[PDB]
């Protein structure tokens, strides 16, 4: 009746229920999907995944990876992913503040690699707590 | 009778500015505020 | 004075008709959907 | 065929056709809108849905282009849409080649420059009114902020914003009516009606692109 | 004389030149509209309502060149 | 005289250049259309309803050039 | 004479020459508008709200050549 | 005289120019048709049924340049 | 005499030439502006505020040709 | 006189101009027709049946310039 | 005479020629500027500060053509 | 006289112009024929059979222009 | 006379032509500069210091043509 | 007289024009022949057999324009 | 006389033409330089040492057309 | 007389035009031959064997234009 | 007389025309040379040693046009 | 007379035209030759050996245009 979608982390598969509308961020920036979408292999950004099924629509933050799509099937391989409701809302924004100071104290390449990668992991974690 | 001679800046610019501002105030009182 | 001739208004006819009918269609589709939304 | 006019004398010469054509638009705007505001209802009845969906559309192109303070400028942009939307739809749909004035045609109020450069000045005052009310009277958006040597670029941008917005609206309505004028001389009306439907399509859009861009200069002046 | 010979050449330049912009335009627009249908068929009606939306604008560019070419031949004020 | 010689040169340029814009245009619009059928062949009828409808707009750009070029020869008001 | 013969040629070029930019532009702007609807079909009203606003700026470029081309034929100050 | 001399030049420009748009147009339509058969050979009849119709529209753009170029020489009304 | 004939040709050139650069530009500038909307629809108003501000510069390039083409006709100091 | 000299120059342009549209078209169509065989050598007989017909439509565009230019020389009704 | 007739054609060319350069340039520059917003809207204040400054360099190219073009009509030292 | 001088310029144009369309066509046809061999060298005989057949069509486009160009010099019915 | 007529047409080509080359160039330079800010906004002052210096070289190419066009009019040694 | 002067101009146009297509064509055929060798150097004997056999066709397109260019000078039947 | 009228046109064609090659050339050089800085910003002293040196060479191509164009006017040996 | 002046112009067009096709061809072949060296430096002896052989074919397209252009000057049969 | 008038025009075409090929050339040469530095900055002396030797060749193309254009002005043997 | 005035224009057309083909050629050769050093600097002598040899083939195209252009001026057999 539609496309089915699976979002699978390196130990746990999160989604396996049929939905009609997703809109994934990517390294380009934004891609909308409806069924009968031509098979395409993209890379996915460390950001939110807004999903619209029948009545209610919700966002599951994912921490970047690979999204290929086929004959009405979207497998998304992402190295960490959390649902946007199952993150508690303010508590991510405390952890965002733990990252925002940690880039101010970032020095050298490896602390500017690690903070800025984890900041964007954390800054796109709070944006699911509000969405 | 005469030829075309458009690009006329006659007094129809103040006439149509007047009739447009009349339309904006009357249409305000009937449609927008109500 | 009125200038009666069947080389202008006839065409206006067809397209006005078409326009009117389909406008009716779409307005029913888009005004009744807004009415059901406000009633919802 | 005919691009001329007859003038009416009140000490100066003014176009007879423009005033007359415009009046019908004024009577069809106030005459049809004020028949639905006589007895409103909580749940909108038949006929009030269309005038509400227009008003909810004007709030869209005001709020997106201006911002949080769209709500004073709604009756201005609501006029600059509807006075230009109905003026173009009167030209294609109202049969006015049956009526014969002894000197000129009657198609649209916007066929002369006198309407279109007036509407380009009524929207030019509006972003100088919004530009001099909210910001300071001393210095406003023409002040040379990024670089001091951008002065002749920004002085000339003052002239091009009413002028390009006028000849856009002036030309495409004068073009659309002339295609109706020319093709009738060649063939009866059964052939030019797809071309008129291509024209009536862009006749309402150039009104929409007016009021969208007219609000877009308001939000630039408020910044 | 010279006027009817000059008006008739610009009737061919008005129409011929006008057609050139649209052919290139309605190739890239209608080409990436059918490729878009293949990628997402479910969105056929969202594409046809945006294609014939925009093919009507590029058909309107050539129809300016047609009617001016008809104004030089038929509704010609000069001859 | 010179009118019949200038009306017949522009009859070539009317359709001489009419073909140029659309031909290039009907190539890339039909080119990505057949790539579209070869990608997802279940969406063929969603493509031929869009391809044949969009090749009709570009055929109309050239039939405008043919109407003028046949107007200069047959229904010529100057000769 | 020569004035009406020169005014009637440039009215064919102003219209024809001006139309080339819009035809070429209104296809690339309409090409990547339908290609964007194929990606995320939810954003169609977000795209048609910009596409009609984009194609009318390019409808304004052709029409400036047609404001001139009707001023050369009909509101001609020289003949 | 001049009338047959100006007619015969534009019988060469009408036909010659007409070939240019389609010659390039029928290439990129056939090019991404045969490339598409390499990707999905099982969808050939959907491709030939589309290409033989797509090449038929672009054949029509140049045959308009022959209808004039036969009319300038053989059914020439001016001579 | 010749000056009215020379000025009326250049008004077809000033507008015609000017229309070409922008038509090509406003298609590529707005075409990638609509593609940017379909990538990130949450930034539509961020795009339109940059697009319509930058389309006003390309519209200013064409309108400088309309300033000249009307100054060659109406405010002409030479005839 | 002038009739033969104008008929013999247009026999050059018609044959000469015609080669350009097809020359580029029969290249990019047949160029991907060979690359398509290297991708799927099992589908050669599907490709040559599609290529040789599509080249024949592009061979027919040049043959129209030949039939005209041979009619300008041999079966010339003007001289 | 011929002095004012040559100066009135050249004014047309200068404004006309200038637009083609910056017209294509301000479409590629503003085109990738808005596509750059969709990658990262956080630097929109960094994009618009560089875009509006760089368009003023391309706007200065055409306005150099207009300082000459107004000096052929208005401040013309040869007439 | 003038007829032999007009025939002898057109001989040059027919051959000169004819070389241009195919030259670029046989480049892309042979260019992707050799790149196809590097992709899968065991498909050589399918490639050389498809290259040399399709190059025979593009060699026919120039030899049509040469048959006309030799007929202007040698088998000229007008001199 | 002829000297004043030729010195004024070349003033239209000196700057009309000069605007064409730089304008295209400053679009590719600014277009990938503002895309570069989107790629890494942390080097905006590194981008703007290179862009505004490199746009100054392309602006100096048109200012060379503006020197000549303002040499043919005002400080003309031939009149 | 005139015939020897018109024949000697077209010998520079027959050859000059003819060489343009092949020079462009033999570049892209050879460039993707050497890009193919770097992809798989074991197939040089399949590439040099395919390149030189297909460069011989594009060599023949200029030698056709040289046959005419030598026929106008040396074996000229008109003088 | 005729010498100074012909010299002054080439003074506009020299720098008018000279501006076109370098401006386009300079733009790409600075275009991939600044996008190169956005890839690796610590290489800016290496990039600006290569850009500002190579921009002097494309500047030197234009100053060759400017030294000639000033020599046609000021240090002109023929007048 | 005129024959010496007509032969000497075609000596420049024959050589000038001939250089253009090859330059664009000897650049795309050489650039992808040196890029092929950087991909796999072991096959320089196979790349230089294919490049210098194919640069000799594109050199042969220009030396055809130098045979004719010197034959118009040195072994000119008409003067 | 006519000789010094025709010599002084071609010095504008020589130097002016000559600059166009190299300007585009040095831009795409130094364009990828700087992007080469942005990938591997340790090879700057290998890149600057290769670029500046190859920019001297494209300097040598344009300096050939200057040598002829100075030979038409200064070492002009015909006057 | 006419001979020395027509020889001197072709001395500017020979060099102007000749420079253009190679300029794009030596740019795309040196463009990808320095991209090639960035991928593998250990093949610098393999790249600079092939580049400086292949840039000498493109030096030979425009030096043939200067062999003719100096022969028209200095060793001119016609005056």
């Amino acid at each position: 009746m539609t496309l089915n979608l699976c979002v699978l982390t390196p130990n746990r598969s999160i989604w396996n229920s049929e939905v009609k509308e997703i809109i994934l961020s990517t390294n380009s920036g934004q891609i909308g999907v409806l069924p009968n979408h031509a098979p395409t292999a993209t890379a996915v950004d460390i950001g939110i995944l807004r999903i619209r099924l029948n009545d209610q629509w919700l966002t599951l933050a994912l921490m970047g990876g690979f999204a290929r799509i086929g004959n009405n099937e979207i497998t998304i391989l992402v190295n960490d992913a959390e649902r946007g409701s199952d993150i508690d809302p303010q508590e991510a924004q405390q952890t965002l503040e733990i990252a925002e100071a940690n880039l101010r104290k970032a020095e050298g390449k490896r602390q500017k690699i690690e903070a800025n990668l984890a900041l964007r992991r954390a800054r796109t974690r709070v944006e699911a707590s509000n969405t | 009778i005469e030829k075309a001679s458009l690009f006329d800046f006659n007094l129809t610019l103040p006439i149509i500015m007047a009739e447009f501002l009349f339309l904006m105030f009357a249409l305000d009182k009937i449609y927008y505020t109500p | 004075n009125t200038d009666i001739l069947a080389t202008n208004l006839i065409n206006l006819s067809v397209v006005l008709g078409v326009l009117i009918f389909f406008g009716k269609g779409v307005l029913s589709d888009l005004l009744d959907n807004r009415k059901q939304r406000i009633l919802n | 065929v005919g691009q001329h006019f007859y003038w009416q004398i009140g000490g100066f010469q003014i176009h007879g056709q423009v005033l007359i054509t415009s009046w019908v638009v004024i009577a069809i705007l106030l005459g049809s809108a004020a028949i639905a505001v006589r007895s409103p209802q909580t749940i909108p009845t038949g006929g009030q849905n269309f005038f509400e969906y227009v008003l909810e559309f004007i709030r869209d192109v005001s709020k997106t282009q201006i911002g949080e303070e769209y709500r004073p400028w709604v009756p201005f942009i609501g006029t600059m849409f509807l006075f230009i939307f109905v003026s173009n739809w009167s030209g294609a749909l109202l049969p006015w080649k049956i009526i014969q004035l002894p000197h000129g045609e009657l198609a649209a109020p916007t066929n002369d420059i006198n309407t279109t450069v007036a509407l380009a000045l009524l929207t030019s005052v509006a972003y100088f009114y919004a530009g001099l009310t909210k910001k300071g009277l001393g210095y406003f958006g023409k002040y040379i902020q990024p670089t001091p040597i951008l002065l002749p670029i920004n002085i000339l941008e003052d002239f091009t914003k009413p002028l390009s917005l006028s000849f856009r609206l002036f030309g495409n309505i004068l073009a659309d009516e002339l295609v109706v004028v020319v093709l009738v001389s060649l063939v009866p009306l059964v052939v030019p009606i797809p071309v008129m439907f291509l024209g009536l399509f862009t006749s309402g859009i150039q009104a929409l692109i007016f009021a969208t861009l007219a609000a877009a200069y308001i939000g630039e002046s408020l910044e | 004389p010279l006027i009817a010979a000059a008006s008739v050449i610009a009737a061919g330049l008005a129409v011929g030149l006008a057609s050139i912009g649209p052919g290139v335009g309605q190739g890239t627009a209608a080409g990436q509209a059918v490729e878009g249908i293949a990628r997402q068929p479910e969105a056929e009606g969202k594409i046809r309502g945006t294609l014939l939306l925009s093919l009507a604008f590029m058909e309107a560019l050539t129809i300016y060149g047609l009617v001016v070419a008809l104004a030089l031949l038929f509704a010609n004020p000069f001859v």
